[PDB]
């Protein structure tokens, strides 16, 4: 998800667009890092997660924004855990989000 | 304990289910019983510009029937006339009389005894099981004349939309006794009329009378009928609602249970493996 | 903004930055305090500030309690918010109000950092979502 | 949950309990009232759930009796204090023991 | 009293004391079991004991298991 | 708390009368106990609290 | 458990017979086991057992 914003960080950057990054399941961002804090040793956090949850969220998020040169739009599909929007990898997730859009059957 | 909120949502989310049937049954009920209680209404009507409607009269012996529902998960209406049945034993009381309680109804059998013991003396019950027709209410009409009453007193709902159910007083004066006596004013207010019957007017008051109690004992319960599936519409519309705000309160607390379990296995897990490395 | 500091430590800074800006902007507004002027601060969100904060405590392989959170994530909102006086005519008569901001989940107030809060501050403003999306706004309970 | 009925004190009377309780130490009458009071405020709490989803008309007579009952003495446990007239406004009181048993 | 023992680990007691009290009056009650009389040994909270004892199991580094119960 | 009960129990033992000790939050006397065993080395209790609570 | 199998494991090949094993809480066999491996230098599983379950 890193590798994805820095070709779309380009295109805000240096060719001054208004891209848009697609990542699909950022859930799975949020638990493969969970996944690599928990192989570096550290003592998770609530319900799971990596102690760090909000600060690898938001160092991803964070670098989706308009600058002065352009800006990156991001549509992250959301996976909600167990159908508990209480659960904080959505709960943090839901913190940058600024819209949702919902597909129903 | 987390299993015994995990136990708690599934009934619950049953009971929301099982109302919304039966909700959905009890207006299917209520949607082809309100045609049968128009039909039924026409009929009432002569004979009260005929008798007029005389509840508050001198009698010295009673039958006053409260007709309620059966089954009693309708909602505070087979109480809101045992309310109104003592509103009334209470009113016409001043003179001694003589009263025979009568119930329609498992739900008046149940809470008439409550209020009133020794003058209750028959109970009519099972009649809304298939469909209430004239010929059953001709009956419970002819037990009605198996006691001599001056009077009689229909209490009973009448189904005026799916909202509003007014409760009603329904009175039938019983014939050469005390009907006709109420219509001596100045003379007799039924000497107007041209009796074209084969025998007296004593003696075709007497059949027009227990043709008039038939008519507006069919039309109470079948008004009642219906006010109560209407009553029944709306309890177990605040059931399906008040359980899916018990089952909403139940899936969070359940949820916030299901997350504390994680941390708290999984701190007990850290705090054993720290314990060792 | 000329009366206004804002002292920011967002998403993407280092947690220890998140855990020290309430601190950092709490001694800008004990300057008002201690001088006999009157200041406002609003620490919006110490949910986060907590979460910093616990991000730092099992970084540091601390043991921990409710919700994993530190034993002491009681203390770093108390003497935080008590910082927030109004002092006597001795030491100036200057006044500090603190409006700290709690995020709940589902409108749990019985949770871990929500409870240790209501137990320090002294009023509470209960904002409801269901009032919020039946246009009540200022949506209060 | 007895204090956002606006009862206060808050004090749970099902969970609340002494060692005074016993009718040897405060009393027969007293003891008996303090019993009969929580037998009104559990046979309440049983009925709680049925209350809430199918409502007050499908109790038994007997049961909405210690229904109002209950209503009556959840409130009437409550009472306002001397030193809450400063955010309330209402004075307090100080209640004797004599008048809340033979009150309760 | 002339029929009972009362054996009082209190809470001002040591842990160590309260784990061992029950314990010591089984072997204070085990002497009429095992001499052809009857005896009735009430071991009240020993809920409170396994607390004194998992006090003393994780202040002697033995790591803990379910609600950091030893082993 | 510890200090204010050495005061109650001057008046308890030496002065030798009754006395009320109103103690706000002995909770907090727990509390501070479980924030100190963090760090005094030791394996962690129950839900998160010290072993000699 | 494993003297009680024995005792059935000679019947069964040695004597080469029906035999009947009738074995009261094999839920404490995995239980023993649990009391003494944090104490054999093994890290616990899930619900206080373990690994090796």
């Amino acid at each position: 998800a890193l590798t994805g914003l820095t070709v779309a960080e380009y295109f805000r950057d240096i060719e001054g667009q208004d891209v848009l990054l697609f990542v699909d399941n950022i859930f799975r961002f949020t638990q493969a890092n969970s996944e690599v804090s928990a192989l570096l040793g550290r003592i998770p956090s609530a319900v799971g997660y990596q102690p760090t949850l909000a600060t690898d969220l938001g160092g991803l998020q964070e670098r989706i924004t308009t600058t002065t040169k352009g800006s990156i739009t991001s549509v992250q599909a959301v996976y909600v855990p167990a159908d508990d929007l209480t659960d904080p990898a959505p709960a943090t997730t839901f913190a940058h989000l600024d819209a949702t859009t919902v597909l129903s059957r | 304990s987390n299993q015994a909120v995990k136990q708690r949502i599934r009934a619950i989310k049953n009971i929301g289910k099982i109302t919304k049937a039966m909700k959905m049954v009890a207006a299917s009920k209520m949607k082809n019983a309100q045609i049968a209680v128009e039909q039924s209404r026409g009929l009432v009507d002569p004979f009260v510009r005929l008798f007029g409607d005389f509840p508050a009269v001198n009698s010295n012996k009673s039958v006053v029937v409260a007709v309620t529902s059966d089954k009693g998960l309708c909602g505070g209406l087979n109480s809101n006339i045992t309310k109104y049945t003592r509103a009334t034993l209470a009113t016409t009381e001043s003179e001694g009389k003589d009263v025979v309680v009568v119930s329609i109804g498992d739900k008046g059998r149940s809470q008439l005894t409550r209020i009133e013991s020794q003058r209750y003396q028959l109970a009519i019950a099972d009649t809304y099981k298939v469909r209430v027709t004239f010929g059953q209410a001709s009956l419970i009409v002819e037990e009605l004349i198996k006691h001599n009453p001056q009077s009689y007193q229909i209490l009973f709902n009448k189904f005026r939309s799916a909202i509003s159910f007014k409760p009603t007083v329904a009175t039938i004066l019983s014939p050469d006794l005390l009907e006709k006596q109420l219509e001596d004013v100045t003379g007799n207010s039924l000497d107007a009329y041209d009796i074209e019957a084969s025998h007296e007017r004593s003696d075709v008051l007497r059949d027009l009378t227990e043709f008039h109690l038939g008519v507006t004992l069919y039309n109470a319960m079948l008004e009642n009928n219906c006010s109560e599936h209407a009553s029944r519409m709306s309890a177990m519309e605040n059931s399906t609602k008040s359980a899916g705000e018990m089952l909403g309160k139940l899936t969070l607390d359940y949820n916030r249970k299901r997350q504390a379990t994680i941390t708290t296995e999984l701190i007990e897990i850290i705090a054993g493996a720290s314990a060792l490395m | 903004m000329r009366y206004t500091i804002m002292v920011s430590a967002t998403a993407s800074d280092a947690a220890p930055l998140q855990f020290l800006a309430p601190y950092s902007g709490c001694a800008m507004a004990e300057y008002f305090r201690d001088t006999g002027k009157h200041g406002l601060i609003i620490y919006d969100d110490l949910s986060k500030q907590s979460v910093a904060y616990r991000q730092m405590s099992l970084l540091l392989r601390r043991p921990p309690g409710r919700e994993a959170f530190p034993g002491d994530v009681f203390y770093l909102h108390s003497r935080l918010l008590e910082r927030a006086a109004k002092l006597s005519k001795e030491l100036g008569g200057g006044s500090l109000t603190a409006f700290p901001v709690i995020e709940t989940q589902a409108g749990d107030v019985s949770a871990y950092i929500a409870t240790n809060v209501i137990s320090i501050t002294d009023g509470q403003i209960f904002l409801e979502t269901e009032l919020f999306y039946k246009g009540i706004r200022p949506a209060l309970n | 949950s007895i204090a956002e009925l606006g009862i206060y004190p808050a004090v749970d009377p099902l969970d609340s309990t002494s060692r005074m309780l016993n009718p040897n130490v405060i009393g027969a009458e007293h003891y008996n009232v303090a019993r009969g009071v929580q037998k009104v405020l559990q046979d309440y709490k049983n009925l709680q759930d049925i209350i809430a989803i199918l409502g007050m008309d499908e109790l038994s007579e007997e049961d909405k009796l210690t229904v109002a009952r209950a209503r009556k003495i959840q409130r009437f446990l409550s009472q306002p204090f001397q030193v809450a007239e400063v955010f309330t406004g209402t004075p307090g009181k100080y209640v004797d023991l004599a008048d809340t048993i033979s009150g309760f």
